[PDB]
């Protein structure tokens, strides 16, 4: 068995992609993923950082879907503290996660379409991509690292218009998933590459960690939506859809399902949205309003104290997971009872999805091993932090 | 202020997410006629052209 | 299957040598079982009925180096089965070797080389344990609470080696640590 | 030498033009950068529209894009890929991390800014910088290349 | 002359055609708004003063923000 | 260290390996540079933010020497040419431009260390006309600035060296070697690295440097066959050795020679027949046991074999 | 099944229709009005939150709005920020030293909203790539120069976004 | 007449003119896979079966039936081996 | 393949070294040839080189700080072979091919 | 003779320039599908944009890697592009606008297609890289398997006209278009020249995010242009064939004196443009086959039906006596 040695050094299959292929002609026999190539010490640095600080780190983990990485700190946090968040934070929180659910699926399915050959429909969904991008800047002032998502809430309110301009967006994004589906879906070209391609039984699935669309192409109904629910997500209505064959032809289509669900959260919180603050108002980890740190003693210490020293976390650690657009994404928070958490863990989807690689890609074809990382949606800044 | 973003009165406006169908496309039948006659009535008219040019 | 059932479950059910401490909290379930028994706890809570704990969610390394074991090994699991999530822990130090559970679950098998890797925690039958994120050759363990923010050596291009290579580090600025206690 | 000198400003001249108006950079996607840098090779910005055409290959490419945080790991096939690129090259460096290591600047893993590996001829600032202004970091590369006086210098030489 | 060698030139002397002229920079950046709607209503440009050597740069601070669609004031309102 | 350094002719072989050791004495060094802004940009990569400075300036313009050396208290000249332009003759790039760099050196006043980095061989009864302008810049500098310091090195070795990069490219070619004087010519190469850190060790002493001319040679001596015997045993090729009489070998490198002057457009530079360097390899060139050896500097050269030839294995 | 749909699926299958909307989708978009921004005419769409260039600011009556409270090099999550400060030969307290690392910097805002006196922003400029490293070390002089040159653009998002924060 | 053969010489030499031209400009400013060998093996057959086509195409008007019946049983042997190649996984690349 | 158990005893320790001993210094001519080391460094000079770090560690008693030490060498040992960072006179952390020590240092700076 | 090469150069020059305004074409089409503009600015509507790249590709240096095949690896490009050049010395264009009125001008293309393989199987051994040489490997493969089809759909139409001459093929069709009896044949040459081309979805070289390298990896400035420039010809060839087999040549839609009016040279060029933009359109609407699905089909779909087309239109023919 000959070894190929396929880095492609370039955007084309995740920039810092490194496989050692151990091949029988054009059929694999073992794929081994050499990582760390985009390890930056991203634990090691949050020891050194407030817990304000370290918030834009998890921007930069999967940095395809921003701010879900954003709410599971900020939940994580909540939790060790005890925070009550308000109701109309919540919901804020609940409607940018499905923005990012959506801005994450249209790179994952047109980046992978792009790399078998359909070139037009990436540029059709990065033009998608751009409108939500706006809504992005708007609200923080960044297209993509917002660090909107803070314990206790939000960082600010919506600006004013915002939400119509969402509801606009909505009102025609059926017909845009309806454009890519028309030109993938019954092709026949697109079912052979990607039908009885890696697939992945429910106990292999579960035996190597996987989660979100991974796990659910195996037909098991696991969605921590519903199984762990967070935020207002009990009050939504939304289907979970699950594969019947756990090939790579159904994780697309679960993948554009799960796109027209988040579709209809995003109108439902459109519509749900409440009036009333947007931050918590426990006056230990809340930011005063400028106008009261130029007019209150008290408001102006507890500025002072903020964005200095930080608030303090008492001593405990847990274990807290969302359902980011790339599966279960956790966070083991250790706290020592001082304003830098003592250890910092992120689990990462990606990191057992690749390591997955080698018993999907067992007996296939050369050809089809891009198509079986485009299939598990592997950002290399998660899985090497 | 007391001003926030928001729905107007009444919600917005209801959205579809599900799929639209779409029936575009002639038959096999129609498609396969078409295809039998233009071979048969082109070769007949090919023998034509070929008395013609001998 | 709350967690007051598996807290209850658990005591009445496993061998009592296996677990040390079992903590019952909004923070998670947590059983702290001795290095020599984690093996055998964590194929029981696999394979049992009423448990079904299918899932390690991962395994991660505490440093505490305060105590004269001062690495504390953390395996976060779940049950889909039964929509429960436990945590099982164990204490190591620099040179006491650890049992491996890639045969239990196979995704074990590169948290523990990120473990090694990050801590310096070895693993008993572990098919191939080797450093899986730090550069070739890296010297030193950087999860360490001793290990230096910024290590040791730095990179760069030589031209009259014509090649990329290693120097001890030297910073234009250097990290600048704020005391705010 | 009253007509050397003005036939040699108009060969020049034409070696800029064709050089400016057809760059053919090699993306090295990195990290979040990246993905920015798609959006700019995407409908609303077409940096196709200014003559760029993205290159698989450094043998096809003339500029490098560094768009990410480079770690010490990567450091030497970056170098590699680079010292494959025919002359002329250019190097752009995208982002905090490719220009002197931004966030990651103070760990253990990470090279502190491209420019220890390669020569960068536009730093174009930002975590990530806008879609539009890679666009105009591109710009500015056109204008030092439009500087260049590759014939005259040769003829004095 | 410079519409042949430089289409990006080329594109905004099209696209000027039939615009309003809202005012004019101490650079002598003459600004342009069509009140249509094509790219979601947003048609507002700038013809630089140099047809050559033009930069982005050169919009003052009182143009960039109406450029930008950062704000509805004009070059004009936020000076006075 | 403090040393503010504007070494001249530091973008061609020399230079890269001059400014990588003066960087990491922590001098700052400023780079003239005459033509495409390109040549010095390998240079900015060595040393840290800053530290290395190339900037623009004109050989035959006084405005523009004393521009770049305003803010220097050493200046180092590595300026010079192997063989001949239609705009440069010998004594115009290796005696005429060092001459007057030390006159500007002279009206500077605030330089503390000049050195010249002239040829060993440079004499003036010498055949070959670049050595005999070598001489000369020899004396005009020592004239114009009797405290500089002159480094004499031999053929250098290195990865971008004129003796056997053109040999092993001849060779890949051709198929065979020639020698220009059967092969007799005695000569003692010298590694490159070594080179720049006699001129180093020459900025780092007390003072004793001054006013003394270093003869610089590698440890051992070759003969011109024996050298063309390493880089065979490198390149993994077959010896194929065909020999060549110097009239002939004045022969074909008489062209270039004699066209240089009269055509208006510039012309290939010669490798291996060079007309200037064919007349130097009459004579063998060696250090003089009288003179001043890397040992009285502190530094021992290294051997040929092994390091300084390892840039030959990208010729197999 | 039935001899009627075997031939449907023989006929569709050898007649490639599923390509033929492929085909026809594709073309439809052609004849449609394009969205690409005529850059550098003219400019993709900003909010007034929009992070991009550090300035810093002064009063009207030109005097600096920095007190040297250090409160953004505290909360700097890169340590881009470095401050030297004394006692000026009035009395007040002002900067000796600010100097912001562009290429530390990851452009988050959090300088912005730890300020008290509003004296650092990020303006809106993003244009400002450079072709050297040492020009991307922005000193106290640069960023005074920023806040000078787009002074009017800054006061008026402030104005707009001070009934949010 | 081989008269038209003349044009497409000097059109050769002019083609290879242009090509060195376009290429010098620029110097002045250890697995055996059978499956190759097998689709070679199978080129070179029905290359030969185009080539044996190609007299009988344009002589069908003066052979008539028992022309056109040779060619059949030729086919037909050719296809026979066609058949085999099929059934023995000749044809398949997985 | 796997990684075995800490030994019982120093006679499972010290046959555990004697088998890392000779695997590494086995792979001597792979990395001559890797670093191109002919006219560099003898192979005796790279094997006593080894030897000199066994035996630097002669004084370990406990075996679980042997087993350690093994691991960590033919992890030293996997990275110089299949990675190799050439650098000219060293591979990875050894160095290759009338006054006492106070003054020399006290030339040097001020801190020993 | 002396004016001989005259003619040749106007066919070449225009040639040359038609090409660097198909890849001009491709990219405008492209773009436009995907609601973008594609050059645009170099040049009145990115009219300049091919001469700019080609100068910029003049100027680029060349590497010619440190290989042991230098010459080999060199000729390459030149062989490939002489190849893709030589074609059009038999291609009529109207009446009488032909260089070489070949009698054998059907079996002389067919063998110019067979030696087109060269250039890529040469290009890879000669680059000194495994990935170079695999992907050689499998285009030169493709390429054979696909000429087995075209051979014998070229079979059919020399059966319907009875004779090797390209102008006669064409003036066989005064009768009715040969694109009307035999439009499967057509649809099957139009895949069979996309999979000749080694063209969308059949473009394996550039699958390079797929794993897959290509064959002109290692080539850099005008060699790669070379390359460029000879597939872009032949795409050009493969649509004038198209057009003369099936679509009647430079002959009018309909036998009226309407029609008549306007050159033939002009509803040849129209037919052309129209294949060109399919294949721009196809390139634009589909996702590409693996190496194995394409060998499969080639071998197992059009294959079997070439040879069937070629049996049903010989046997019906000599059936009723309509041979020519
Ligand atoms: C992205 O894909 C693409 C390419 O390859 C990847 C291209 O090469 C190209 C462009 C390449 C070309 C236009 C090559 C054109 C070359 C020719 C038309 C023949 C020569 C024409 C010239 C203007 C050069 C003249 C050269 C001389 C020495 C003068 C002699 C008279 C494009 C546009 C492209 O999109
Ligand atoms: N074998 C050898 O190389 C030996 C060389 N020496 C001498 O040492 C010195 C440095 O050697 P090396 O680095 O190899 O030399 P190179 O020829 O490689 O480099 C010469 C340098 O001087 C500059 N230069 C040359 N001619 C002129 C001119 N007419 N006007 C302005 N600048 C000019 C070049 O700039 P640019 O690149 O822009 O042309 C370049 O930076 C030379 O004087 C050389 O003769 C000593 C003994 C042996
Ligand atoms: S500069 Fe910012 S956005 Fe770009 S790669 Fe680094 S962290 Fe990501
Ligand atoms: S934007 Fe963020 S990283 Fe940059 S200076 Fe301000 S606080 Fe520091
Ligand atoms: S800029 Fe603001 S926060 Fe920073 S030192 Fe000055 S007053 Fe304090």
């Amino acid at each position: 068995n000959f070894t190929l040695n396929f880095g492609p050094q370039h955007p084309a299959a995740h920039g810092v992609l490194r496989l050692v292929l151990e091949m029988n002609g054009e059929v694999v026999e073992r794929a081994e993923p050499h990582i760390g190539l985009l390890h930056r010490g991203t634990e090691k640095l949050i020891e050194y950082k407030t817990y304000l600080q370290a918030l834009p780190y998890f921007d930069r983990l999967d940095y395809v879907s921003m701010m879900a990485q954003e709410h599971a700190y900020s939940l994580a946090v909540e939790k060790l503290l005890n925070c009550e968040v308000p109701l109309r934070a919540q919901y804020i929180r609940v409607l940018f996660c499905e923005i990012t659910r959506i801005l994450n699926h249209l790179l994952a399915l047109t980046t992978h379409a792009m790399d078998v050959g359909a070139l037009t429909p990436f540029l059709w969904a990065f033009e998608e991509r751009e409108k939500l991008l706006e809504f992005y800047e708007r609200v923080s002032g960044a297209r993509m690292h917002a660090s909107f998502i803070r314990p206790g809430g939000v960082a600010q309110d919506l600006p004013l218009g915002l939400c119509r301009d969402i509801d606009s967006f909505t009102q025609q994004f059926a017909s845009r998933i309806d454009e890519l589906e028309e030109m993938l879906t019954g092709n026949r070209i697109w079912k052979q590459r990607l039908v009885d391609i890696g697939t992945v039984t429910a106990q292999q699935a579960k035996d190597w960690g996987f989660s979100g669309v991974m796990l659910r192409g195996s037909g098991v109904c696991w969605d921590l939506r519903r199984a762990a629910p967070y935020d207002v997500y009990d009050q939504l209505d939304f289907d979970v859809p699950v594969g019947t064959r756990g090939d790579c032809y159904d994780r697309y289509c679960i993948r554009i399902e799960e796109m027209r669900q988040s579709l209809r959260i995003i109108v439902q919180c459109l519509n749900q949205m409440p009036s009333g603050m947007i931050k918590a108002d426990d006056r230990k980890l809340c930011p005063p309003s400028r106008c009261r740190m130029k007019l209150s003693m008290e408001s102006l210490i507890h500025h002072f104290e903020l964005y200095t020293e930080g608030f303090s976390v008492p001593a405990s650690s847990t274990y807290t997971a969302v359902e980011a657009p790339k599966g279960e994404f956790g966070v083991f928070l250790v706290s020592n009872g001082s304003n830098r958490p003592y250890r910092c863990k992120i689990r990462a989807p990606g990191f057992a999805h690749l390591q997955g690689l080698d018993f999907m890609s067992k007996h296939h074809m050369l050809a089809d091993v891009v198509t079986i990382i485009g299939t598990q949606d592997i950002v290399f800044g998660e899985v090497d932090r | 202020p007391l001003l926030q973003d928001g729905p107007p009165p009444g919600g917005f406006a209801p959205v579809r997410y599900a799929r639209r169908i779409s029936n575009t496309g002639p038959s096999a039948m129609a498609m396969f006629l078409a295809v039998s006659g233009a071979f048969a009535w082109g070769m007949y008219q090919v023998g034509q052209g070929n008395k013609i040019r001998r | 299957m709350d967690n007051q059932f598996i807290f209850k479950y658990s005591w009445e059910t496993l061998p009592k040598k296996w677990v040390k401490k079992m903590e019952r909290s909004e923070h998670g379930n947590r059983f702290d079982t001795n290095t020599d028994y984690l093996f055998q706890l964590l194929c029981f809570l696999k394979l049992h009925t009423y448990t079904r704990v299918q899932v390690l969610i991962d395994i991660c390394g505490v440093d505490y180096p305060s105590r004269k074991r001062r690495f504390e090994v953390v395996y976060n699991l779940l049950s889909t089965r039964y929509n429960s999530r436990i945590r099982v822990q164990t204490s190591a130090d620099e040179v006491t070797r650890i049992s491996s559970v890639v045969s239990l679950f196979p995704s074990a098998g590169w948290w523990e080389r990120e473990v090694w890797d990050m801590f310096g925690v070895s693993f008993i039958n572990h098919p191939d344990l080797r450093r899986i994120l730090t550069d070739y050759g890296f010297e030193g363990h950087p999860l360490r609470k001793d290990f230096p923010l910024s290590g040791y050596v730095q990179v760069r291009y030589d031209d009259p080696e014509k090649r990329v290579v290693s120097e001890p580090i030297e910073m234009t600025q250097e990290f600048r640590y704020f005391d705010f206690a | 030498s009253k007509a050397a000198e003005f036939v040699i400003s108009k060969v020049d001249d034409l070696m800029n033009w064709a050089r400016t108006g057809s760059i053919w950079p090699m993306t090295f996607g990195l990290a979040c950068c990246a993905v920015e840098m798609m959006h700019t090779g995407a409908a609303r910005y077409d940096l196709d529209r200014f003559g760029i055409i993205f290159r698989p290959s450094p043998r096809q490419s003339d500029c490098m894009i560094v768009a990410g945080t480079l770690t010490n790991k990567m450091a030497p096939a970056l170098r590699k890929v680079y010292d494959q690129m025919p002359e002329p090259r250019w190097v752009i460096s995208m982002g905090s991390c490719a220009n002197g290591g931004g966030y990651y600047h103070y760990s253990y893993s990470v090279v502190r800014g491209c420019d220890r590996i390669v020569p960068v001829d536009i730093y174009v600032p930002g975590c990530p910088p806008t879609a539009e202004a890679l666009l105009y970091g591109l710009l500015q590369l056109q204008k030092k290349i439009n500087r260049r006086k590759d014939f005259l210098h040769w003829w004095n030489k | 002359m410079r519409c042949l060698p430089d289409g990006n030139l080329l594109q905004t002397k099209i696209h000027n055609i039939g615009a309003t002229l809202v005012g004019v920079d101490k650079f002598g950046n003459k600004y342009y708004q069509k009140l249509g709607d094509t790219q979601y209503g947003r048609h507002r440009w700038v013809e630089y003063a140099s047809k050559d050597r033009y930069n982005a740069s050169q919009v003052p601070a009182e143009w960039h923000g109406w450029l930008h669609f950062i704000t509805d004031h004009t070059g004009d309102e936020l000076l006075s | 260290s403090g040393i503010v350094a504007t070494v001249f002719g530091a973008t061609g072989f020399l230079g890269r390996y001059l400014v990588q050791q003066l960087a990491k004495m922590g001098s700052q060094v400023l780079v003239p540079f005459r033509g495409s802004e390109d040549s010095p940009r390998h240079l900015k990569l060595m040393g840290d933010l800053g530290q290395v400075v190339p900037m623009k300036f004109d050989p035959r313009d006084e405005d523009s020497i004393k521009a770049v050396m305003a803010k220097a208290n050493v200046v180092i000249n590595l300026i010079g040419r192997e063989y001949e332009t239609r705009n440069f003759s010998f004594e115009d790039a290796n005696h005429h431009i060092a001459e007057k760099l030390a006159l500007v050196a002279k009206e500077h006043g605030g330089i503390m260390r000049y050195i010249q980095v002239s040829c060993l061989g440079a004499s003036v009864s010498s055949p070959s006309r670049m050595l005999r302008a070598k001489a000369a810049a020899e004396e005009a500098v020592l004239n114009a600035l009797p405290e500089a310091t002159i480094m004499r090195p031999a053929t250098m070795i290195g990865t971008e060296d004129r003796i056997l990069n053109p040999w092993s490219m001849f060779v890949k070619k051709y198929g065979f070697l020639p020698l220009i004087g059967g092969g007799t010519t005695k000569f003692q190469p010298v590694y490159v690295v070594d080179v720049a850190a006699a001129i180093v060790a020459a900025l780092k002493d007390d003072g004793s440097s001054m006013g003394k001319t270093y003869e610089l040679g590698g440890p051992d001596v070759f003969t011109t066959h024996e050298l063309a015997e390493i880089m065979y045993d490198m390149i993994r090729e077959w010896p194929r050795y065909v020999k060549l009489p110097f009239p002939i070998a004045k022969a074909m490198a008489a062209p270039r020679d004699f066209m240089v002057n009269k055509v208006p457009f510039p012309l290939p530079s010669p490798q291996i027949f060079n007309l200037d360097q064919i007349n130097a390899l009459t004579t063998d060139t060696l250090v003089s046991d009288n003179a001043l050896k890397f040992q009285d500097l502190d530094l021992v050269p290294h051997k040929l074999k092994g390091y300084p030839v390892e840039f030959l294995i990208q010729y197999r | 099944k039935d001899w009627n749909t075997v031939f449907e699926r023989s006929i569709n299958t050898l007649f490639l229709t599923e390509m033929v909307r492929g085909l026809s989708l594709t073309l439809k978009y052609f004849f449609d009005p394009k969205v690409t921004i005529n850059y550098p005419f003219e400019k993709g769409p900003l909010s007034p939150r929009f992070r991009g260039e550090h300035a810093l600011r002064r009063y009207p009556t030109g005097e600096e709005r920095c007190i040297a409270c250090k409160l953004c090099e505290a909360v700097c999550p890169a340590q881009a920020i470095t401050i030297e400060a004394e006692e000026r030969e009035d009395g007040s307290r002002r900067t000796t030293r600010y100097d912001i690392d562009m290429t530390k910097c990851i452009y988050c805002g959090f300088c912005q909203e730890a300020c008290p006196v509003d004296a650092i922003v990020e303006g809106p400029n993003f244009e400002f790539a450079t072709e050297t490293h040492e020009e991307l070390l922005y000193d106290k002089e640069k960023l005074l120069e920023n806040g000078d040159r787009w002074e009017t653009e800054i006061a008026e998002n402030l104005r707009s976004e001070s009934l949010y924060r | 007449m081989m008269l038209e053969f003349a044009p497409i010489f000097i059109y050769l030499v002019i083609s290879l003119l242009v090509s060195l031209i376009l290429l010098g400009v620029p110097f002045l400013f250890s697995r055996f896979d059978i499956r190759f060998y097998l689709v070679s093996i199978l080129f070179l057959i029905f290359d030969l079966e185009v080539t044996f086509f190609f007299p009988w195409a344009v002589s069908l008007n003066k052979i008539d039936l028992f022309g056109f019946w040779s060619m059949m049983a030729f086919l037909f042997i050719l296809t026979i081996g066609f058949l085999y190649e099929w059934k023995r996984g000749a044809l398949d690349w997985e | 393949i796997g990684v075995p158990p800490n030994s019982a005893n120093l006679t499972e320790a010290r046959r555990r070294v004697f088998d890392f001993f000779r695997a590494a210094c086995r792979s001597i001519p792979t990395i001559m040839d890797i670093y191109n080391l002919q006219d560099v460094v003898a192979p005796s000079q790279l094997r006593y080189a080894i030897s000199a770090q066994i035996r630097n560690n002669a004084h370990i008693t406990d075996p679980k700080v042997i087993d350690l030490l093994i691991f960590k060498g033919m992890e030293e040992l996997t990275d110089i072979v299949d990675h190799a960072k050439q650098r000219h006179h060293i591979i990875g952390q050894y160095v290759v091919g009338g006054k006492t020590d106070f003054l020399k240092n006290f030339y040097t700076s001020n801190y020993f | 003779y002396i004016a001989v090469p005259a003619e040749i150069l106007g066919i070449i020059l225009p040639l040359l320039l038609g090409v660097a305004f198909l890849v001009l074409a491709e990219r405008k089409v492209m773009a436009f599908v995907q609601r973008r503009k594609g050059p645009d600015v170099v040049g009145s509507f990115g009219l300049l944009q091919p001469l700019a790249d080609g100068l910029k590709l003049i100027l680029k240096e060349p590497i010619s890697p440190s290989s042991a095949n230098f010459f080999l690896f060199r000729m390459a490009p030149v062989a490939t592009f002489m190849l893709s050049l030589v074609a059009w010395a038999v291609v009529p264009f109207d009446y009488g606008m032909v260089l070489s009125d070949l009698n054998i001008g059907l079996l002389y293309l067919f063998a110019i297609s067979s030696l087109g393989v060269y250039g890529i199987i040469i290009a890879g051994r000669s680059s000194n890289s495994k990935y170079a040489f695999l992907g050689a490997l499998r285009s030169a493969a493709q390429m054979v398997s696909y000429e087995v089809s075209i051979g014998l759909i070229l079979i059919t139409v020399l059966i319907c006209v009875g004779s090797c001459n390209l102008s006669e093929i064409v003036m066989a069709q005064k009768q009715i278009w040969f694109g009307i009896p035999l439009f499967p044949v057509l649809v099957m040459f139009f895949i069979s020249c996309l999979a000749e081309t080694n063209r969308a979805p059949f473009d394996l070289p550039e699958a390079e995010a797929e794993l897959v390298a290509g064959y002109n990896v290692e080539y850099s400035s005008m060699g790669f242009a070379l390359f460029f420039l000879g597939e872009y010809a032949n795409m050009i060839l493969m649509s004038g064939l198209c057009t003369l087999f099936f679509l009647g040549g430079w002959l009018p839609i309909l036998d009226l004196p309407i029609f008549k009016k306007i050159p033939g040279s002009i509803w040849f060029s129209i037919k052309v443009l129209f294949f060109l933009f399919l294949y721009i359109w196809v390139r634009a609407a589909f996702p590409r086959y693996r190496y194995d699905q394409l060998m499969g089909l080639g071998w197992k779909v059009f294959l079997p039906l070439s040879l069937a087309w070629v049996v049903s239109v010989s046997g019906l023919l000599v059936t009723f006596q309509w041979l020519p």
